[PDB]
This record gives C-alpha cells, structure tokens and sequence, in this order.
RNA sequence: AUUCUGGUUGAUCCUGCCAGUAGUUAUAUGCUUGUCUCAAAGAUUAAGCCAUGCAUGUCUAAGUACACACGAAUUAAAAGUGAAACCGCAAAAGGCUCAUUAUAUCAGUUAUGGUUCCUUAGAUCGUUACUUGGAUAACUGUGGUAAUUCUAGAGCUAAUACAUGCAAUUAAAACAUGAACCUUAUGGGACGUGUGCUUUUAUUAGGCUAAAACCAAGCGAUCGCAAGAUCGUUAUAUUGGUUGAACUCUAGAUAACAUGCAGAUCGUAUGGUCUUGUACCGACGACAGAUCUUUCAAAUGUCUGCCCUAUCAACUUUUGAUGGUAGUAUCUAGGACUACCAUGGUUGCAACGGGUAACGGGGAAUCAGGGUUCGAUUCCGGAGAGGGAGCCUGAGAAACGGCUACCAC
RNA sequence: GUAUGUAAGCGUAUUACCGGCCGGUACUAUUACUUUGAACAAAUUAGAGUGCUUAAAGCAGGCUUCAAAUGCCUGAAUAUUCUGUGCAUGGGAUAAUGAAAUAAGACCUCUGUUCUGCU
RNA sequence: GCCCGUCGCUACUACCGAUUGAAUUAUUUAGUGAGGUCUCCGGACGUGAUCACUGUGACGUGUUACGGUUGUUUCG
RNA sequence: CUAGUCGAUAGAAUAAUGUAGGUAAGGGAAGUCGGCAAAUUAGAUCCGUAACUUCGGGAUAAGGAUUGGCUCUGAAGAUUGAGAUAGUCGCGAUUAUCAAUUAACAAUCAAUUCAGAACUGGCACGGACUUGGGGAAUCCGACU
C-alpha cells in the first residue's frame, strides 16, 4: 500500500498539509523487482484497467543492439559493472536501466561476416588452427552477385579500435535501455561511440 | 475513474436545450453514451415522448423502439435513450416520416420534417484527418464515422455529405468566407451563415468572425461553426425562418400580428 | 559550466553517431536535433548549435509547451537551471472601490541558453507538464531582459 | 416607504448610548383554529447506541436442460414450463450524513503533445482429431455439528465455463534476403523460405528557395566504330496531424527479441442445391475476440479567488526541505521514493503556528445605494460508513447492505 | 439666410501590392483603465409570453372547429447572482514604464569589405 | 447640599497560591507488534509421459491397445 | 619483554563463629535512629533536554537509539606535473612552448581517522578492564 500521492510532504513554503482523504487505490506503489542475474523468473501482475506487466527478477539474457548498424543478436548478459545511480546495485548485481554490462561479443561476431568478411575480432591462431568452416563463409566469392557485392560492401569494416580490443577479448560493453521491472526484458545498446570513450573513466581510472 | 462512473442523470442536471419540464419526473434520460456527446445529444427518449407526443410515458416508447419502429441512418437503433445527435436523418418509415435534429433559431432542438431523398445524406463535418488507420489515410468525422478513404484535399474542419445508405463522401465544402455556416453550441447556437473571416490566434481558440443573412455580425470559436454550403447555398432544407435571430421586440408583434385576432 | 559532467553520462534521446550505413550523409552539420517552439518565439542560436544537454529543455528536451503564457520579472537565479520569478498583479475589491497590490512567485525551470539571467530581467513562461514538485513551467525568452535603472549600467 | 420616538436636566442645547420599532424557509415555545391549495420535517445536543422488518438482483428465438412439475409420446421436439444450477452482467450507480479538511476541498479559467478507461457507436479476420480434451454443479446417495451460520465423502451430467487445435488454418501472390540466372549498371533471379498480431530495444528518413560550371556511373542520349567520358529534361533528391513544434500514435523501412492471440459459439428461419450425396447457401447475435477512432468519464496539473488570529515573525532538511542527474515504482507526470550532488526554498503584499459551535459552491436573509449575516440540508463538487489500518474480485473499490486483523461496544 | 453634430481634401509612413472609389494581400513600443465580444449547468433571482376559477405556483396552452376539430403553433424568451480571473476587439484621455551620452544618427539598401551557407 | 477612602458585617464574581494537584483531548519521539501485500524456499494430493504391471486386442513371452488399493527408478 | 624475585614457619584436614569475597525464588525498604551496607548507572557516537537563573549556567538535567565478527564501498592528503608540437643523430640517442589541464589529471608514495553497506551468531557485542543512579524540595555556608 505504498501510497504516491502527495498529501505527505509539507508544502513548498514548509507548512504541513492535514488530512486528505484516507487513501486511495488508485495511487498504489506496488514494491521493487530488483531484477538479479539468474534463470529467467517472471512474474506477471494486473494493473490499472485489465492490463498486465510482467516483472523481471532474477534475469538471464537480452537481446542487445549494436548501435552503428542497427543488428540484434540474443547474447548472454556475463555480469554488471557500473551504475550511476548505487553502487549496491553493481554488487548485487541487479540489471536496471542504463546500467552497464559487460555481455559477449561472440553473436556480433559471426553475425557479421556477412558483410564484415574480415572478421572482428581477431581469433587466435596457435589452438585455433582448425577450420569449422570460416573461410567457406568469409566470401567463397560465388562467381556471381553478392561476394561481388562484398567490395561493394566492407567499405564500412572501419569499426573502432575501442570496440576491436573488446572483440578480441570477447567481453563487450553494453548499456541496458529498457525498464526490467516493467518489461521483463532487459534489451540494451552497445555502447560505442560516446560513452565507451566516457565510462571507462568510471571503471578503469576508479581503481 | 473512481467513484464512477456516475450512471443517472437529475433534472436541473440536464441541459435546458432539451425544453424539459421541471416538475413531473425528478429524473432526466441519462443519454447512453453513444456515438455523440452528453449534452451535444437530443437523445430518442426526449425525441419521441416529448416533441413528437406519439408516446406519452417512459413504459410507451419502450414498447416502440423495441418492436423496431424508428431508424436513424439505417440502423434500426433500439436502444431507448439513444443519442441521436445533431444532422442525424432520424427515419421513422412508418408512416413515413423522416424526421432531422436541427437547431432552433433560438439554439434548441426543434421537430423537423424532411424529403425521402433527403433522408438519403447528411452533412457531417470533419474533425481529424488522422492517417495510418484504413489503409494508410484516414478521416474521422464529427458524430464519431470512421469514414476510411476521403478525399486528399479534404483537411480539418470541412464538412463532406455523407449519403448515408452507404458510407461514402460524395460533397465536401471547404470552410472559407464565403460559405453558409451554423452554430453547434455557444450563445449564438442557431444562428446560420455566412461566414466573413477567422481570427488565426496560434494556440488557441482562433475565434470566427460570422455575419449572417441580415447583415449583422456575430463571432464564435472554431469547433462551434458548422459549414453547411456556399454562399446562400445550403444543402439541407433549413428549419423555420432560418436562424436569423429575431429581437426582442420582434417576438412581441409576431406574437401578435401572427395570432389569432 | 558543465563539459558532460555527472557520474551518468549526459546524451539527447534520439541521437547517434551513425557512421557507415545511412540514406546519404546527413550530418546536419553535428548529430543534434533541435526544435522550435513556435508560438512565434525565435528559436535560439545556441539551441541548435549549443552543446548543452538539458533534457527539460523545451527546446531540445522531452517537453512540449502548452497552455498558458505568462511573464514577470526574476528573483533570483540560484537553484541548479531553475529559477524564481515574481508576478505582480492587483486584486480589486468591491467594498473599497480600490486595488491592492499582491504577488505570487512561480518557480519555472530555466534551459542554460540563458546563462547570465540575473535578477531583475524581464522573462517570459509557457505551462509544460509538471517537471519536480514545483516547477511546472519553462522559461520561453528573457524578452527586456533589462534591469531599468538600478540594475543595469556597468561599473 | 432614502423616516425615527421616549430616556441624563430646575430648565437648554449636545455627544452618547440603553430601550422602543420592523423583517427573517428562522428556531423553540405559549395560547388559539372552520375550510382548503402546495409542505420543511432527529442538521445543531450524541459521526451516540440500535431489536425486528425490509432497502440488489437478473433471460431472451438466440450460452448451457435429462425437473414428471409437467405441455407433450408415432412431433423418442426435447421450442411450453423450466423450478434449480451453472455461466453472463450489475452490485464502484442510487440513497444518506457533514466528522474531518484552511490553498486543502471548492469556484471560474485553462492543460493532459504527462495519463488510463467498461459499455454504445463507425472502420474493425484468405496468416495438422476438427468441428476435440476431462470435470463439474444442480441431481441421487451418505454424513458431521449446541449452533437455522456452514459444509465433507461418494455416484453421476452440459457449455459462449475450463483446457487443447485443425480441412481450406492456403498458399499462390506481394516481397526481401542466400539462391535457376548472367551484367557492367532509376540491369533479371528460377526457387527455399520468411510474410500476422501484440511486446521490447536499436537504426532510418521525419512535415523542405532556384541555375549551372564541374565529375563518378556514363543513363535516354551525345562525341564516337565502340569502350567510355560529356552533359541533359520529364516521373523520380515523392510520411501525417496540431497544422503553435520529434506527438515516440498505428503509419514507413531495417535488425531482432517472448507470449499469447488468431470464432471448435448460438438460434429465429431455412433455403438454393439433390448430383437427395446431408457436398454447394440465408439473414442474423442480446453474440466473441485483436487494433485505431468515438463516446461516458477519471485522475492529476495551471492562473485567480478562499474566514478569525502578531498574548503567532520568522519558518523549512528526526528520517526531503527547494533544485539537479540517473533510477525505481505508477495508468502517468512528479522528491512519489531510493542514490549521489547542489543550498536552496518561504515570508510585513501576513509565511509559520494557533482558532473555528468550518464541508466548498450554487445560493439564502435583509436596506434606496454601499453593505453586513447565513449557506447541515433536495443541484454540483468532496468526504465517511463505530475507530484506525489492510486487501482481495474488477474495466472501475483502498468498497464497508466486500473481506481481514486490532481497539471499543 | 444660417447652423454645425457630420466625412474627405489639405501642416503628408491617410501606410508596400495586385484587383473594381472599391475585395484580397504585404505589413504593426507596451501595460493599467475602458468599449464591444466569445466562453461558461440548471434551480434561484430580474423577468416578456400564458385567465392553473384567482392566487402562490406551473410551463402549460390557443383554435372559424359552434354542425365536421386535423388544430397551427405561442412557447418553454431575455438579461443578472457563472461575481471574479482568464481570453478576443475598439480607444489613447488619464496613468506608470521605454529610448540616442564609455556610442546606434542612419541608409529603402545594388546589398558581404562577415560568411553562417541552404536547396 | 454634595461627597471620600480605611475598618465592620452580608452576598456574589474573577484573581494569585504549597499541593510539582487531578480529569481530559489532539499530535508525537522510542519500544513491542496484530493482520495483510510482496517475496527466498517449501512441495503434502494429483498429475502427462516414462523404467515398468500384466491381462486380453496386438506384436516376439514381453510390452502396449485396455485397465489397474500397479509399484518403482525415470521427469517433467 | 629487559633486569628482579617466589622471602613472608611448613604439613594434614576443611567443624562452629569470624575477617574478606560471590550468588539467591517471590516480594522490594516491610528492615532501620536513619537505605548504614549493598545493589543499580557508567566508555563512545547521534538524537534530546525541564523548573529556575546573577544570563555565565542549570546540563552528563531528564528521556531514548546505536556498538561484535567478516567481506566491501566512499571521503579526507604528499612529491612528481603530464608536457602537445618539428627535426637531427642512430626504434636508440638527442632537442622544448603552453591554451587547457586537474582531483583521491597519469605515475609514484604515505596516513590512519570518519561516513555508509551487505553478510553473520544463547542475537550474549564498552562481552574483561576502565568506569555518574536519577529526580522535587527545605535549612546552612555565597563560591575555590
């Protein structure tokens, strides 16, 4: 029964406000999710008229977008490791809006080779010599239109050398953009170009 | 929408426009929440009981509208206290009747009878052309038609006849000074033609300047003018003597050299 | 003042830096997207080629202005990007035949395009939705902005 | 109907009151009464306590019948009656009261491009059992209990209830991606698929003066044998609103994400079709569902108006005071709340505290004006159901002729 | 004869344009006050209409119809307490504010001797 | 003539006053805390399949068609 | 810990009364000349504080809350600045201006205090020690 409503809060010249109306239902705070990291538990509530909303707590997985082309892969969420708002919601790891996230960098990856026939980032050579099956899908340049089309594109492989170290270690950066308690998703943006060069301020040079 | 949502309706709630009595019922009919506004709506209950008198009492005209006597538009509209809105062709085919919800010339309601091809149309105005709904265009009128596919040309604020047989638009008229016009709800509700000039006040309530058939001139906002046709030109057979606004002294001669003596 | 300066990161919602693929290269000369308020009021300069994030801005923020547009002089300028004007009316009673000088003081958020307001400028407000608790207005122009003789002639 | 008379004095003229006079839907009470027409009527004191009685239920041709109660029975029609009992809906409106409550409620004025909303309305479904699953109440039967308040076990039985899903549920087509192709270019793909809805995030154009010089394709075409350079017009540098603008609407595109939805319904009245194949088909629904719009609203917000009081002049951050960024929560804005950060806000133009025998307004009383006084009370808005608190069902209730505590009785 | 209260010409932004003196446009120091408007529930009140037998009320009701009624309508106005704020518009008396003095007197401008560009 | 206090008696109304007096009403710091909403776990009985119980229908007896005061490992 | 001592007449046994120290159900001053004696409180941080007053105090008035352990987070400083930019010699070696930078700028180094936060156990945490009971009065002396 946690109440919005504003018949708290001695008014803006500091006098008090009496009584008001015992409560009502319509001004319902209903409490947290505190969406942790885990096995994907939803639960479902109802709310003003009919409609539902579906809390996260406990969350797996998003499917994040990388933000100089637009491309949405499904990836795993590793763990958090920045949040403007508490820093015991970096501890205890609870994804909320933009909160950063390290995720994968792998479904970008293949993902990619499509267009980015050099692929990004640059997988190890000494174990890793084994071929299942790269270069049949780098270009296979097909005699005809699309591998044609592949000078036509890989005029964009000029990805930045920020997010080239964190495609090579396989651990990429990422900034939650949806409300978890309110969606039960959690569907971010990599961040790339302003605020890669930004947070990391708030993670590397804070130690 | 607590505490509601507030299901009945007084008398001395009701609006006066309805000429109801005070006294007699202590209710009024609680317009069911049709297609036209609360007080914008003569509803059918006020329609048959008390200015057609074919139905004395409120047990009367329930024993008509629910053997399916009455039509507005086509449909047949049983509900008893239907809305029944302003520009509406209210058809009672038996025996034959056609009647239309016009404002007075002093801005009520009046009874008005009509032509069986007039009762194929009405006008409508238009408020929102919306687009992205049925197809991609998109218009929606007044009285609550979703009228997908109008014209391009058509904008805000025109009106279009629509024959009501069917649901398509076949004569717009654009709202310009030079056009017969009435008004829907103001101190000057009732009032008809012809427009002179609209005072463009961005945001909002650019007001409109209207002078009328006897040269005089009066003004009221943009939602309440309502285009009927051209300059003298209507489209709809106008009730009596055409909302011209008489004085205040020119009620007393009529009521006198228009009387029996 | 501010070079982006909070432990979050301060950005416009709805704008990238989109390189590569795009229909042509739009750049509109930054990637910044500015409106206009357009009840006639100039949109201004520092608006569309500014740096300042301001996301209660009316013109480059999630706001719309609406309602009703009001003016009065200002108070002081103290809080961060708000500020307090001050009405001045007079209420009339019928007893006395006389008026009486009154005065409210609204709070009204103020964009940091106008840095350098200073009390007392002449400024000119619009309703927007409620913003905190306060404040449900937006400044719109520092219209005289000119304190008229004990004010402003520098020293 | 803009009015005054007695009263201080031996006498006078004054200031001054006290008394007279008068109205009061304005309250009691005294005596009084033949008709009659309308008629306020436990508000004040005690928002104190209450016996009984009642005040909220509901069916059409049309969601479900197996009632001997039967209409009926060679119409095993069963449509009558359907009592029941599901289901469906309403019970959140009425009706009362005036305890709270002092910018609160309320009034007028404006917003919601800062929001949800049942219903009525207008658009409103070519995306492998097909017309499936079991199980249930009424009904039989057996019980418990000081308790008519309740209810267990068992035997059955239906759906527009529940649960699943296809015979067109169907793809063609549209159309991209890879792809039969092959080719130099506002050129060409056979086909696999993908193609819905709603959800979520990201990217994209987002409401638009005119000429060339010049150049990459070298396009019609020009120079030319051509390549390929020159230039050059039409269709083509073609998405809306208010048109007061990033309204992020559904629209439009792209990359994708998780969960369901995508008529297994119903009868009046049956037919065209007889190939009688029960193949091919009527109006329909009080029906059902998704989306936009409409309506009835609602909750917030704006500017202005609100009594007495200074024997109340300073207040506001215990543990939000005012503002910032980010967030969380909500239907939604918001210190509504958390986190960090800023030191602000307010007032002699009366803040803050106190008082109220304070619900606010429409309005009522009373004079010539100017006014004082009143408004518990039929209309509007608000609150409350002994007290405070809590919460389920729902579209809507912090409900009390709903429940849950505790206190009092 | 005069009168004067009349509009225009004329000590001129009686205002840039196209229209037939005339429409439509291009085009504008405020505020207070004032004029006229819009906007906003009735009931009440002010009140015109109406022989409820009169009246308080009410919002009905009239009518060769005399022997057939078909017998159209009057209506259900109108302004004030819905004061006040707020919103339009006419006016410039009164009343405050405002300019050109450590610098703006201008140029209608071919205009840039800035360059920001923009389709 | 008028007129003034003290004192005296009678009656009445307000005052100060040890008692750190009593009665009450409204807020509230601190403590304990009913009941609920949320939520980490719990998982009774009853479930679809399943190792499997075996009859007949079947198959080469087993298992299933079909049923079980079937039990069990399986797994939801 | 360094240095210094175990020297106080020793053994057995643990009666009564004692001198010295503990605890005690329930009640809590009834005991008594009189709460003598004992008991309670006590460190620290934050809240909060009355009568009266010589305005200085009263006051630690009263009355409350907190505290261990473990793993974390934040705040408080110091020396170096960092040093773009052009080329030489042969990456080595070699040669310098300043807009800004810039708060634990980038290094390096040091201090121990203060504020939080999770987890945690007869929920015993100032765990020993150290260590005010408090209040309303009267009488006397002003006070040290």
């Amino acid at each position: 029964g946690i109440s919005r409503d504003s018949a708290h809060k001695r008014r803006a010249t500091g006098g008090k406000r009496k009584s008001l109306r015992k409560k009502r239902k319509f001004e319902l705070g209903r409490p947290a999710a505190n969406t942790k990291l885990g096995s994907g538990r939803v639960h479902k509530v109802r709310t003003r008229g009919g409609n539902t909303k579906l809390r996260a707590l406990r969350l797996e997985t998003g499917n994040f977008a990388w933000a100089s082309e637009g491309v949405a892969r499904k990836t795993r969420i590793a763990d958090v490791v920045y949040n403007a708002s508490n820093n015991e919601l970096v501890r205890t790891k609870t994804l909320v809006k933009n909160s950063i996230v390290v995720i994968d960098a792998t479904p970008f990856r293949q993902w990619y080779e499509a267009h980015y026939v050099l692929p990004l980032g640059r997988k190890r050579n000494p174990k890793h010599a084994q071929k299942e099956d790269e270069n049949d899908v780098l270009t296979k340049k097909r005699s005809e239109k699309v591998m044609k089309k592949y000078l036509e594109r890989q005029k964009y492989g000029k990805v930045e050398q920020a997010l080239e170290d964190q495609f090579t270690s396989g651990r990429i950066l990422a900034c939650i953009s949806s409300r978890p308690g309110q969606c039960g998703r959690s569907d971010g943006y990599i961040l790339e170009g302003k605020e890669l060069e930004f947070y990391l301020k708030k993670i590397k040079s804070k130690k | 929408m607590a505490r509601g949502p507030k299901k009945h309706l007084k008398r001395l709630a009701a609006p006066k426009a309805w000429m109801l009595d005070k006294l007699g019922g202590v209710f009024a009919p609680r317009p069911s929440t049709g297609p036209h506004k609360l007080r914008e709506s003569l509803p059918l209950l006020i329609f048959l009981r008390n200015r057609l008198k074919y139905a004395l009492n409120g047990a009367e005209v329930t024993k008509i509208v629910m053997q399916r006597l009455v039509k507005v538009d086509g449909k047949v509209r049983t509900d008893p206290t239907y809305p029944a809105g302003y520009m509406d062709v209210i058809t009672l085919e038996k025996t034959g009747e056609f009647f239309r919800l016009v404002y007075d010339v002093k801005g009520r309601f009046v009874i008005h009878r009509i032509s069986a091809e007039e009762a194929k149309y009405k006008l409508c105005k238009v408020k929102k052309t919306q687009l992205g709904a049925k197809g991609v265009p998109f218009l929606v009128t007044h009285d609550g038609r979703t009228i997908r596919y109008p014209d391009p040309l058509i904008h805000a604020n025109d009106s279009v006849q629509v024959d009501i047989a069917s649901g398509k638009i076949t004569d717009y008229i654009k709202f310009d000074s030079g056009n017969l016009c009435m008004i829907t709800g103001g101190r000057n509700l009732g009032r008809v033609g012809t427009v002179v000039n609209r005072e463009r006040h961005p945001g909002s309530f650019d007001i409109v300047h209207i002078k009328d058939s006897q040269g005089h001139v009066f003004a009221t906002r943009l939602t309440n003018v309502f285009i009927i046709g051209k300059g003298n030109k209507p489209y709809i057979s106008l009730p009596k003597g055409k909302g011209v606004k008489l004085s205040i002294a020119e009620e007393r001669d009529k009521r006198l050299a228009a009387k029996t003596h | 003042m501010a070079d982006q300066n909070e432990r979050a990161f301060q950005k416009q919602f709805g704008v990238n830096l989109n390189r590569k693929v795009k229909p042509g290269i739009t750049k509109k000369k930054l990637l910044r997207r500015s409106r206009d308020v357009g009840l006639g009021f100039k949109t201004p300069r520092e608006a569309i080629d500014g740096t300042y994030i301001d996301k209660k801005c009316p013109w480059t923020g999630d706001v719309r202005i609406r309602g009703r547009i009001l003016t009065g002089v200002v108070r002081k300028a103290k809080m961060q990007r708000t500020i307090v004007i001050r009405r001045d009316y007079l209420h009339f009673v019928r007893k006395y035949s006389r008026f009486e000088k009154r005065h409210r003081n609204m709070s009204v958020h103020c964009s940091p395009v106008f840095r350098d307001v200073e009390h007392g400028d002449i400024v000119t407000i619009g309703e927007c939705r409620p913003l905190s608790k306060t404040v449900r207005f937006n400044v719109l122009k520092v219209s005289k902005g000119q304190g008229a003789k004990k004010s402003f002639k520098k020293y």
